[PDB]
């Protein structure tokens, strides 16, 4: 008999309404040591079947471009319910991928590359359109405070 | 009780004249950050350091900050001008917020910054705080964010008066 295992993911600033289908969707969640993965839906949502019911023990691995990465732990067989729409699992955003690259580490670094890019938008340069955090249509201080808010890892 | 203020020192101008403008925060409790649009006609005016005429360029931040300027905070200064469409667009913000909130006291009253406008042709115009496509969903143009980073609401913005030719 295998595990099933659901939550929702969230996060902590605020965003325009009409962003939060594309906020909540997109966080992938994989249970470590298997290639059992799934995406979340646009109100946050997340379901993984299949899982091994002898494998009592798993870490779910949560992740998104720009945001901390987090391990969650869970214990159990059966249906499983990791969090709830109340009460989500929570994600900081200002963990900045640098050329492919994040460092597990919310830092000047980060608050650096956000600066780059203030003031940008589409068809600019320098513009990286996920680095628009509240996805308000605009990179400025909402998002810069949005990293200095999570200002470690 | 708590504004955003946009003052000129003159706005009965002939041409060749130096307006300072000046940008005030008034009773704004807990503000770690502020980002500021300031629009203006650039056919009309020239933006201008008012001390040494240099024109504002892209990077050019308002000159002579007052608040938000405590070195032990970290302050990060920013500049996203586009001068050709009339538009200042400064930003400033502390980083360390815990060191901030820790000493009590906050930087509520006091001048962001300046910026001169050279008067380049007789007509009547206006300098404003207004929105732009830097500042969406903002407090005509202006955006505060308080020491836990959260947005500051319910503030007024003050325009100054419009500007008129001498005749
Ligand atoms: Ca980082
Ligand atoms: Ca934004």
């Amino acid at each position: 008999d295998k595990t099933t295992v659901s939550g929702y993911i969230s996060v902590d600033f605020d965003y325009p309404p009409e962003s939060e289908s594309k906020i909540k969707s997109g966080f992938n969640v994989k249970v470590a040591g298997t290639e059992l993965s799934t995406k979340t839906d646009e109100k946050g949502y997340f379901e993984i079947s299949g899982i091994p019911g002898d494998m009592r023990e798993f870490t779910l691995e949560i992740s998104k471009r720009n945001y901390l990465k987090r391990n969650v732990t869970v214990n159990g067989t059966g249906k499983l319910v990791v969090s709830t729409e109340d009460n989500p699992l929570i994600l900081w955003a200002g963990d900045v991928e640098r050329k492919g690259v994040q460092d597990n580490a919310i830092n000047m670094v980060d608050v650096m590359e956000i600066s780059k890019v203030f003031g940008t938008r589409a068809g600019d340069e320098e513009y990286v359109a996920e680095l628009d955090l509240n996805m308000d249509g605009a990179i400025n201080l909402f998002d810069i405070a949005i990293v200095i808010r999570h200002f470690n890892a | 009780s708590a504004h955003i203020a946009l003052e000129l020192d003159k706005t009965k101008v002939k041409v060749g004249d130096v307006i300072v403008a000046t940008v005030k925060a008034k009773n704004m409790t807990s503000m770690a950050g502020i980002q500021v649009n300031i629009k203006y006609d650039p056919e009309v005016l020239q933006a201008i350091d008012p001390a040494t005429g240099k024109p504002f360029t892209k990077e050019t931040l308002l000159v002579d900050p007052e608040l938000l300027s405590n070195r032990e905070y970290n302050p990060l200064l920013t500049a996203v001008n586009d001068i050709n469409s009339g538009i200042i667009n400064y930003a400033s913000c502390y980083v360390y917020w815990d060191s901030y909130r820790e000493s009590g006291v906050s930087e509520s009253t006091g001048i962001i910054g300046k910026v001169g406008f050279k008067v380049l042709k007789a007509a009547n115009t206006t300098v404003k705080l207004e929105e732009t496509r830097f500042t969406p969903n903002s407090i005509d143009g202006t955006l505060v964010i308080d020491w836990y980073g959260q947005q500051i609401v319910g503030y007024k913005v003050i325009q100054p008066d419009l500007e008129h030719h001498h005749h």
